[PDB]
Parts: C-alpha cells; structure tokens; sequence
C-alpha cells in the first residue's frame, strides 16, 4: 500500500482502573488512510503503547476505503450539509484555485 | 463612377463573416479570470438546442468586427496668434472640454503655447487627455510598451496574434497609424508564416482578408484554406477580390466565361495569382482527394 498515505487525527492517553496498576494505561489514536485519488477511510486502535495503537488503526482503516466521487477531480459535485449526532457540517463547491479553506481535520 | 466597395457594405460583411467561420468553443473559450462556482441546469433536447442557439447568436455579437478605417489626417488649425504673451509662460497649456455629453471627437481641446499661440490639439494630445478625463477600461494613458517592434514579435512568436489586435484595439484609435501600423504588422507576419487559423472564429479575421484582398495577396489565404477543405471560403474570397478590383483581368475573365464555384479559382490562378502554380496544385489535390475517397 505504498501509494496511500496515513495521517493522524487525535490521539488520547485515557487512564482506567484495573488491577495491574491501580490505574491503567490507555492510547485511543484515530487515523485517516488515502490515496489522494478518491479512496479514503479511517479507523480507531486502542493499545497500552502509542506505536501499537497506531499500526492497529492505520492496517484497520485500509479495510474501510469509501470511495469519495470528486467533480473533475478537485472538488465535490454539490453543495452538501449535514448533522451527524451534535456537529454541524458545511461544505460549498468551488471553482479551481480556490484552494481548500476548511478545518484544519477537513484540509487533512 | 460605380462605387468602391466598403467594409461595412452589407454584401463585404456577409462573405467576411462567412470565411472567418463560427466555432462555439473558441468563440467562448475561458477566459483566465477571478472564477465562480458555475451553475447548472436540466434542460430537454428542445431546450439544450434552445440554448445552442443564444450561444450562436452571442457569438455573432462577440464576433462583431472593428471598423476599418483610413489613417487620419494630422490637426494643424491656428485659432489665434496673441504675441503679447510671448515670453510670458514656459510650458504649454492644454485646455480640455469635459462637458459630458459631447461626443469625443466633437469636443474643443486646444494649446495656449509659450509663444502665445491658440491652437488646436493635435491627434496624439486629443487622446492622451480623454483618457485622463474619460478613463477607458483597457486603455492607458501613455502608449505601452508592448507594442514596440522587439515586443511584438516576441508576441508573435507565442502564438498571440488575437492578443496583439486586442490590445491596439483597447488603446489605439481605429484611424491611428499606430493602430494601422500595428494590424498591418500582425497582418503581415500571419501571411509569412501561414498562421490563418489563429484568427479564424474571431472579429480579427474580416480586417486580415480585407487586408490581403486589397493589397493583392489573397494566394497564401487560398492555399491555406483549400488544404483545409474549406473551398467554399475559397470561392467567397476570389469573390470579395472580383468584388473590390472590377477592372482587373481575373475578374473581367470570370465575366466572360461565367465562372462559379471551383471555376472561379482557377480562373483566379491563371491571371493574377501571386503564385498560381500551387494554387492549382492544392485544388488539383483537394479534387484528387475528394473524388478518390468520395
């Protein structure tokens, strides 16, 4: 999977309380994988160590590629807004140039 | 005296927009500007044909030419010769009518010189000044640069004939012999060269084949449009030069045997062509072609 490059989105280190040290040690890291030629997708990996949670979530993610339709390749076809759960999305097609003005996770 | 045809007569206007052609994407290609989002709408078959057609009747506005015109005549009228302020300025005055509603080759602009003498301002003064009152978009104040011998056939080189003739006509008036100067070497390099196709589907090519007609080079345009299969351009053109020179042999011989079609350029080939040798070698080509595949 040389052409598909994989990018970093958040990373916590939660604490629990288990036997083994009172309270446990813990790394969620949520990951996006791509191509940058439509095919894209994310995953999350949970693991004691940072380097594991991220080979668990970067080989995760290379099993859930959504296929993403660009109009001539550089933008989306239409206008598209949406609510998922409490977070409000708002995307607007744009001519060449424009470049991409979005959340820093979005330009991501 | 049977009048000398002239750009703008309806029968001159009808062959030059006949051979300059039409063609919806180059008519309209995009321009590189500050873009929009483009918008998009679902239209029948009856609707899109609909469409098409606006398309080509902006594109006959967009096609439109520029006038041709004679070179003017330099401005050289003394109103008055008041010697009593002789001595007393240093530079020259320009005074400009700015009254909005006179048209601008109607208004008064006149020189109070150093010598005392009231004149009227010269052709190079009269469009400096309305410039700097009556600001066009595309023009400036002072001549560019670009229109400088080097420069121009830097532009020629690249390609951008179209450019060069739009640029003189944002800056320079059509009467100018800047302007006239300027067309007249664009012209002249497309006919070295044979880049004719530049021009063809723009308001440039009327004014090129006017040009060529009445300088008696219509040769290098015939060949160029019978290797590209446009032969009934061809015809049009050998009209337009039997049009504008009646007393010429080609034109009295096309009398006397009645020539149409085909026939009129070869007519043309034998009795003024420039290089009618090829002239008949591209038709004879062009026939061979035509009648073997079809």
């Amino acid at each position: 999977y040389e052409d598909f490059d994989t990018r970093i989105l958040e990373v916590r280190n939660v604490f629990n309380m288990t036997a083994k040290e009172g309270r446990k040690k813990s790394v969620r890291v949520l990951v996006a994988v791509g191509n940058g030629n439509g095919a894209a997708g994310f995953a999350i990996g949970k693991a004691a160590d940072r380097g594991d949670a991220f080979r668990k979530a970067k080989n995760r993610a290379i099993h859930y590629l959504h296929y993403i339709e660009r109009y001539e390749g550089h933008t989306i076809f239409h206008d598209i807004s949406l609510r998922f759960k409490r977070t409000q999305i708002r995307m607007k097609k744009q001519p060449r140039g424009y470049g991409l003005r979005c959340h820093r996770a979005i330009i991501t | 005296e049977v009048k000398k045809p002239a750009f703008m007569d309806e029968e001159v206007q009808r062959i030059l927009t006949k051979i300059t052609g039409l063609d919806l994407q180059k008519t309209f290609r995009p321009a590189i500007q500050p873009l929009k989002p483009p918008t998009y709408k679902l239209m029948t078959q009856a609707q899109l044909e609909e469409a098409t057609r606006l398309a080509v009747e902006a594109a006959k506005v967009r096609l439109k030419m520029p006038p041709v015109l004679e070179e003017r005549k330099p401005i050289n009228d003394v109103l008055a010769e008041d010697k009593i302020l002789e001595g007393t300025e240093t530079n020259k005055y320009v005074f400009t009518d700015i009254s909005y509603n006179i048209p601008h080759r109607e208004r008064f602009i006149v020189v109070r010189e150093p010598s005392g003498t009231l004149r009227k301002a010269s052709w190079e003064e009269r469009d400096r000044v309305i410039q700097i009152y009556f600001p066009k978009e595309g023009r400036r104040v002072l001549p560019p640069v670009i229109f400088k011998d080097e420069n121009l056939k830097t532009m020629y080189s690249q390609d951008r004939h179209a450019d060069v003739l739009n640029l003189c006509v944002a800056q320079f008036e059509p009467d100018s012999a800047e302007y006239i100067k300027v067309h007249h070497q664009t012209y002249e390099d497309i006919d070295r060269h044979g880049k004719y196709e530049l021009l063809r589907s723009t308001r440039h090519f009327g004014g090129m084949a006017w040009y060529f007609v009445n300088k008696k080079k219509i040769d290098g345009l015939l060949i160029d449009q019978i290797q590209r299969d446009l032969v009934d351009d061809a015809t049009s053109l050998v009209q337009l030069y039997h049009m504008l020179h009646p007393d010429g042999q080609s034109a009295q011989e096309a009398k006397e045997q009645a020539a149409e079609g085909v026939d009129l350029i070869k007519v043309f080939a034998k009795t003024e062509a420039q290089r009618g040798a090829y002239i008949e070698l591209a038709l004879q080509t062009y026939q061979e072609i035509v009648t073997s595949h079809s």
